[PDB]
């Protein structure tokens, strides 16, 4: 499992468990949706971007 | 003891240094999240920061941008690695925070710097699924200063015969680089898209991190900076030649390798770039 387009509209807390419960050693990072980021391929890392109601904005893969 | 990565051997940069061509007095501009001046194994010349939490350009708090700037200029001495062009201005444009991420308005205002202090390249090893006018504008305004302009193409992969290319990469006015490994593969993760320009090296290359240490990292970011750098060994050559010849000359001379598609017009090869003839440009 790469991809969690089942948690968009979810709460940081919901997503986090879900995600860790898919791939235990997940480096999970929260940022502001709308943003630009560093462009290098991590596959243990999965952002999530957060909408101004702090849920899950866009479709989290790994990377 | 000076290891020089693959990817920088693979592209023909040692060939133009062994002519004494190494990016003397050609500014380049790392957009990205700092890097650390006290690396041994760097020398910046000048920085700005556009993050309003972290004013200091030349402390890197993520990694990711020493990382690149390494790539396109580590110093060729006999310690760490050796930089595309080793002998380049390196200027940290700091404009994403610890996290790797900016706003929208980071970037452009690092672009906005750029071009006020004369940038010859710009690197951007960063992006976002989403564009803007305002982020065109700047990068367009940039390329229409005479500014070379280099950009990740992104790390989405495929999806059917959709274009993956992220921006500011997908933008015409921009080199968007996409990576390959040391055998000329393209990495699954790199972006794909008729907006994909040249291939470099983006697996396993190894650079410059904070606090006087060295790693590996995989990435389009890590392609850029191989363009950047190659960028300015052809300038420190052909110090009148314009951005639009630049560019030309490293789109028209690389090593043709898979479909347009996946790998643009394939891997760039700096000395053929730094001996090519124009007839367009
Ligand atoms: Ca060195």
């Amino acid at each position: 499992k790469t991809e969690w387009p089942e948690l968009v509209g979810k709460s940081v807390e919901e997503a986090k468990k879900v995600i860790l419960q898919d791939k235990p050693a997940a480096q999970i990072i929260v940022l502001p949706v709308g943003t630009i980021v560093t462009m290098e391929y991590r596959i243990d890392r999965v952002r999530l971007f957060v909408d101004k109601l702090d849920n899950i904005a866009q479709v989290p893969r790994v990377g | 003891a000076q290891s020089v990565p693959y990817g920088v051997s693979q592209i023909k940069a040692p060939a133009l240094h062994s002519q004494g061509y190494t990016g003397s007095n050609v500014k380049v501009a790392v957009i990205d999240s700092g890097i650390d001046s006290s690396h041994p194994d760097l020398k910046v010349a000048g920085g700005a920061s556009m993050v309003p939490s972290e004013t200091n350009p030349f402390q890197d708090n993520n990694s990711h941008g020493t990382h690149v700037a390494g790539t396109v200029a580590a110093l060729n001495n006999s310690i760490g690695v050796l930089g595309v062009a080793p002998s380049a201005s390196l200027y940290a444009v700091k404009v994403l925070g610890a996290d790797g991420s900016g706003q929208y308005s980071w970037i452009i205002n690092g672009i906005e710097w750029a071009i006020a202090n004369n940038m010859d390249v710009i690197n951007m090893s960063l992006g976002g699924p989403s564009g803007s006018a305002a982020l065109k504008a700047a990068v367009d305004k940039a390329v229409a200063s005479g500014v070379v302009v280099v950009a990740a193409a992104g790390n989405e992969g495929t999806s059917g015969s959709s274009s993956t290319v992220g921006y500011p990469g997908k933008y015409p006015s921009v080199i968007a680089v996409g990576a390959v490994d040391s055998s000329n593969q393209r990495a699954s993760f790199s972006s794909v898209g008729p907006e994909l320009d040249v291939m470099a090296p983006g697996v396993s290359i190894q650079s410059t991190l904070p606090g006087n240490k060295y790693g590996a990292y995989n990435g389009t970011s890590m392609a850029s900076p191989h363009v950047a750098g190659a960028a300015a060994l052809i300038l420190s050559k052909h110090p009148n030649w314009t951005n639009t010849q630049v560019r030309s000359s490293l789109e028209n001379t690389t090593t043709k390798l898979g479909d347009s598609f996946y790998y643009g017009k394939g891997l760039i090869n700096v000395q053929a770039a730094a001996q090519h003839h124009h007839h367009h440009h």
